[PDB]
């Protein structure tokens, strides 16, 4: 039922306003009307400090299931970003996004926008997503964190 | 396990405001300080919320703008308190004086 989904999603927003990591935002989109929505949030993760992707706020939405918390929300990346674990349409490939491998329903969303954080700055080789990204990142990795350095400027806010 | 607290307002959704619905239903009748009303549409849509500058666009339309009818479901939660309560919307036009709203109740 959407009815623990969305209990569950009322704890998630009002435990992220309570107490939430400097630099990330994490608030439900709003709908056309003028409301917002639960189980679509518009979110923003902080590049991490001393890494190449340091100095961006890189903006992705939390697309809800009514199966959640059983079920893991889908990651996508407005717009999308360059990097090997993302898929071209803008889809985070991470493993504690499928409930079929190291998804538990206790995750919070915190932990998810800390994981997919991680993942920024190191990449799983083991399930390249994005063709482009794979191959400098494998071969000219100079050139690759050019791309990041670059990456992160662009998406500097202001 | 589980009994939410649950009581039904009658008033007209074509009259009532979200500001007058925010404070002097929720707040001022139902002693709320800073409420997160959500409209039980299975969508998880939250017509009113807690945080200013978010839902401050909203006031001054009626409810009737936000699909909200007769035996609409409102879960009003408030940010500063335990405190959930599930308001059925009975939407009647003849009240008299004319009030606002009234809770049955009372
Ligand atoms: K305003």
């Amino acid at each position: 039922m959407s009815g623990i989904a969305l209990s569950r999603l009322a704890q998630e927003r009002k435990a992220w306003r309570k107490d939430h990591p400097f630099g990330f935002v994490a608030v439900p989109t709003k709908n056309p009307d003028g409301t917002m929505n639960l189980m679509n949030w518009e979110c923003a993760i902080p590049g991490k400090k001393g890494t190449p992707w340091e100095g961006g706020l890189f903006k992705l939405r939390m697309l809800f299931k009514d199966d959640y918390p059983s079920s893991p929300p889908k990651c996508k990346f407005e717009p999308p970003l360059f990097h090997p674990n993302v898929y071209p349409s803008g889809t985070v490939c991470l493993s504690i996004l499928e409930e079929d491998k190291d998804w538990r329903p206790a995750i919070t969303i915190k932990q998810i926008l800390l994981g997919i954080q991680e993942l920024l700055n190191e990449p799983n080789i083991q399930d390249p997503a994005q063709a482009e990204a794979y191959t400098i990142y494998c071969q000219n990795r100079v050139e690759y964190e050019k791309r990041v350095r670059a990456q992160a400027k662009k998406f500097a806010p202001s | 396990s589980a009994s939410k607290p649950e009581v039904t307002v009658r008033l007209n959704v074509h009259k009532v405001t979200v500001l007058t619905l925010q404070d002097k239903i929720v707040k001022e009748k139902f002693a709320m300080v800073a409420p997160d009303v959500q409209i039980e549409d299975g969508k998880g849509t939250i017509l009113i919320s807690s945080e200013e500058g978010e839902t401050e666009a909203n006031n001054h339309k009626k409810l009737s703008e936000f699909g909200i009818r007769n035996g609409s479901r409102l879960q009003a939660d408030d940010f500063l308190q335990d405190y959930t309560l599930l308001i059925n919307i009975l939407h009647s036009e003849d009240l008299g004086k004319d009030v606002e709203f009234e809770v049955v109740g009372d």
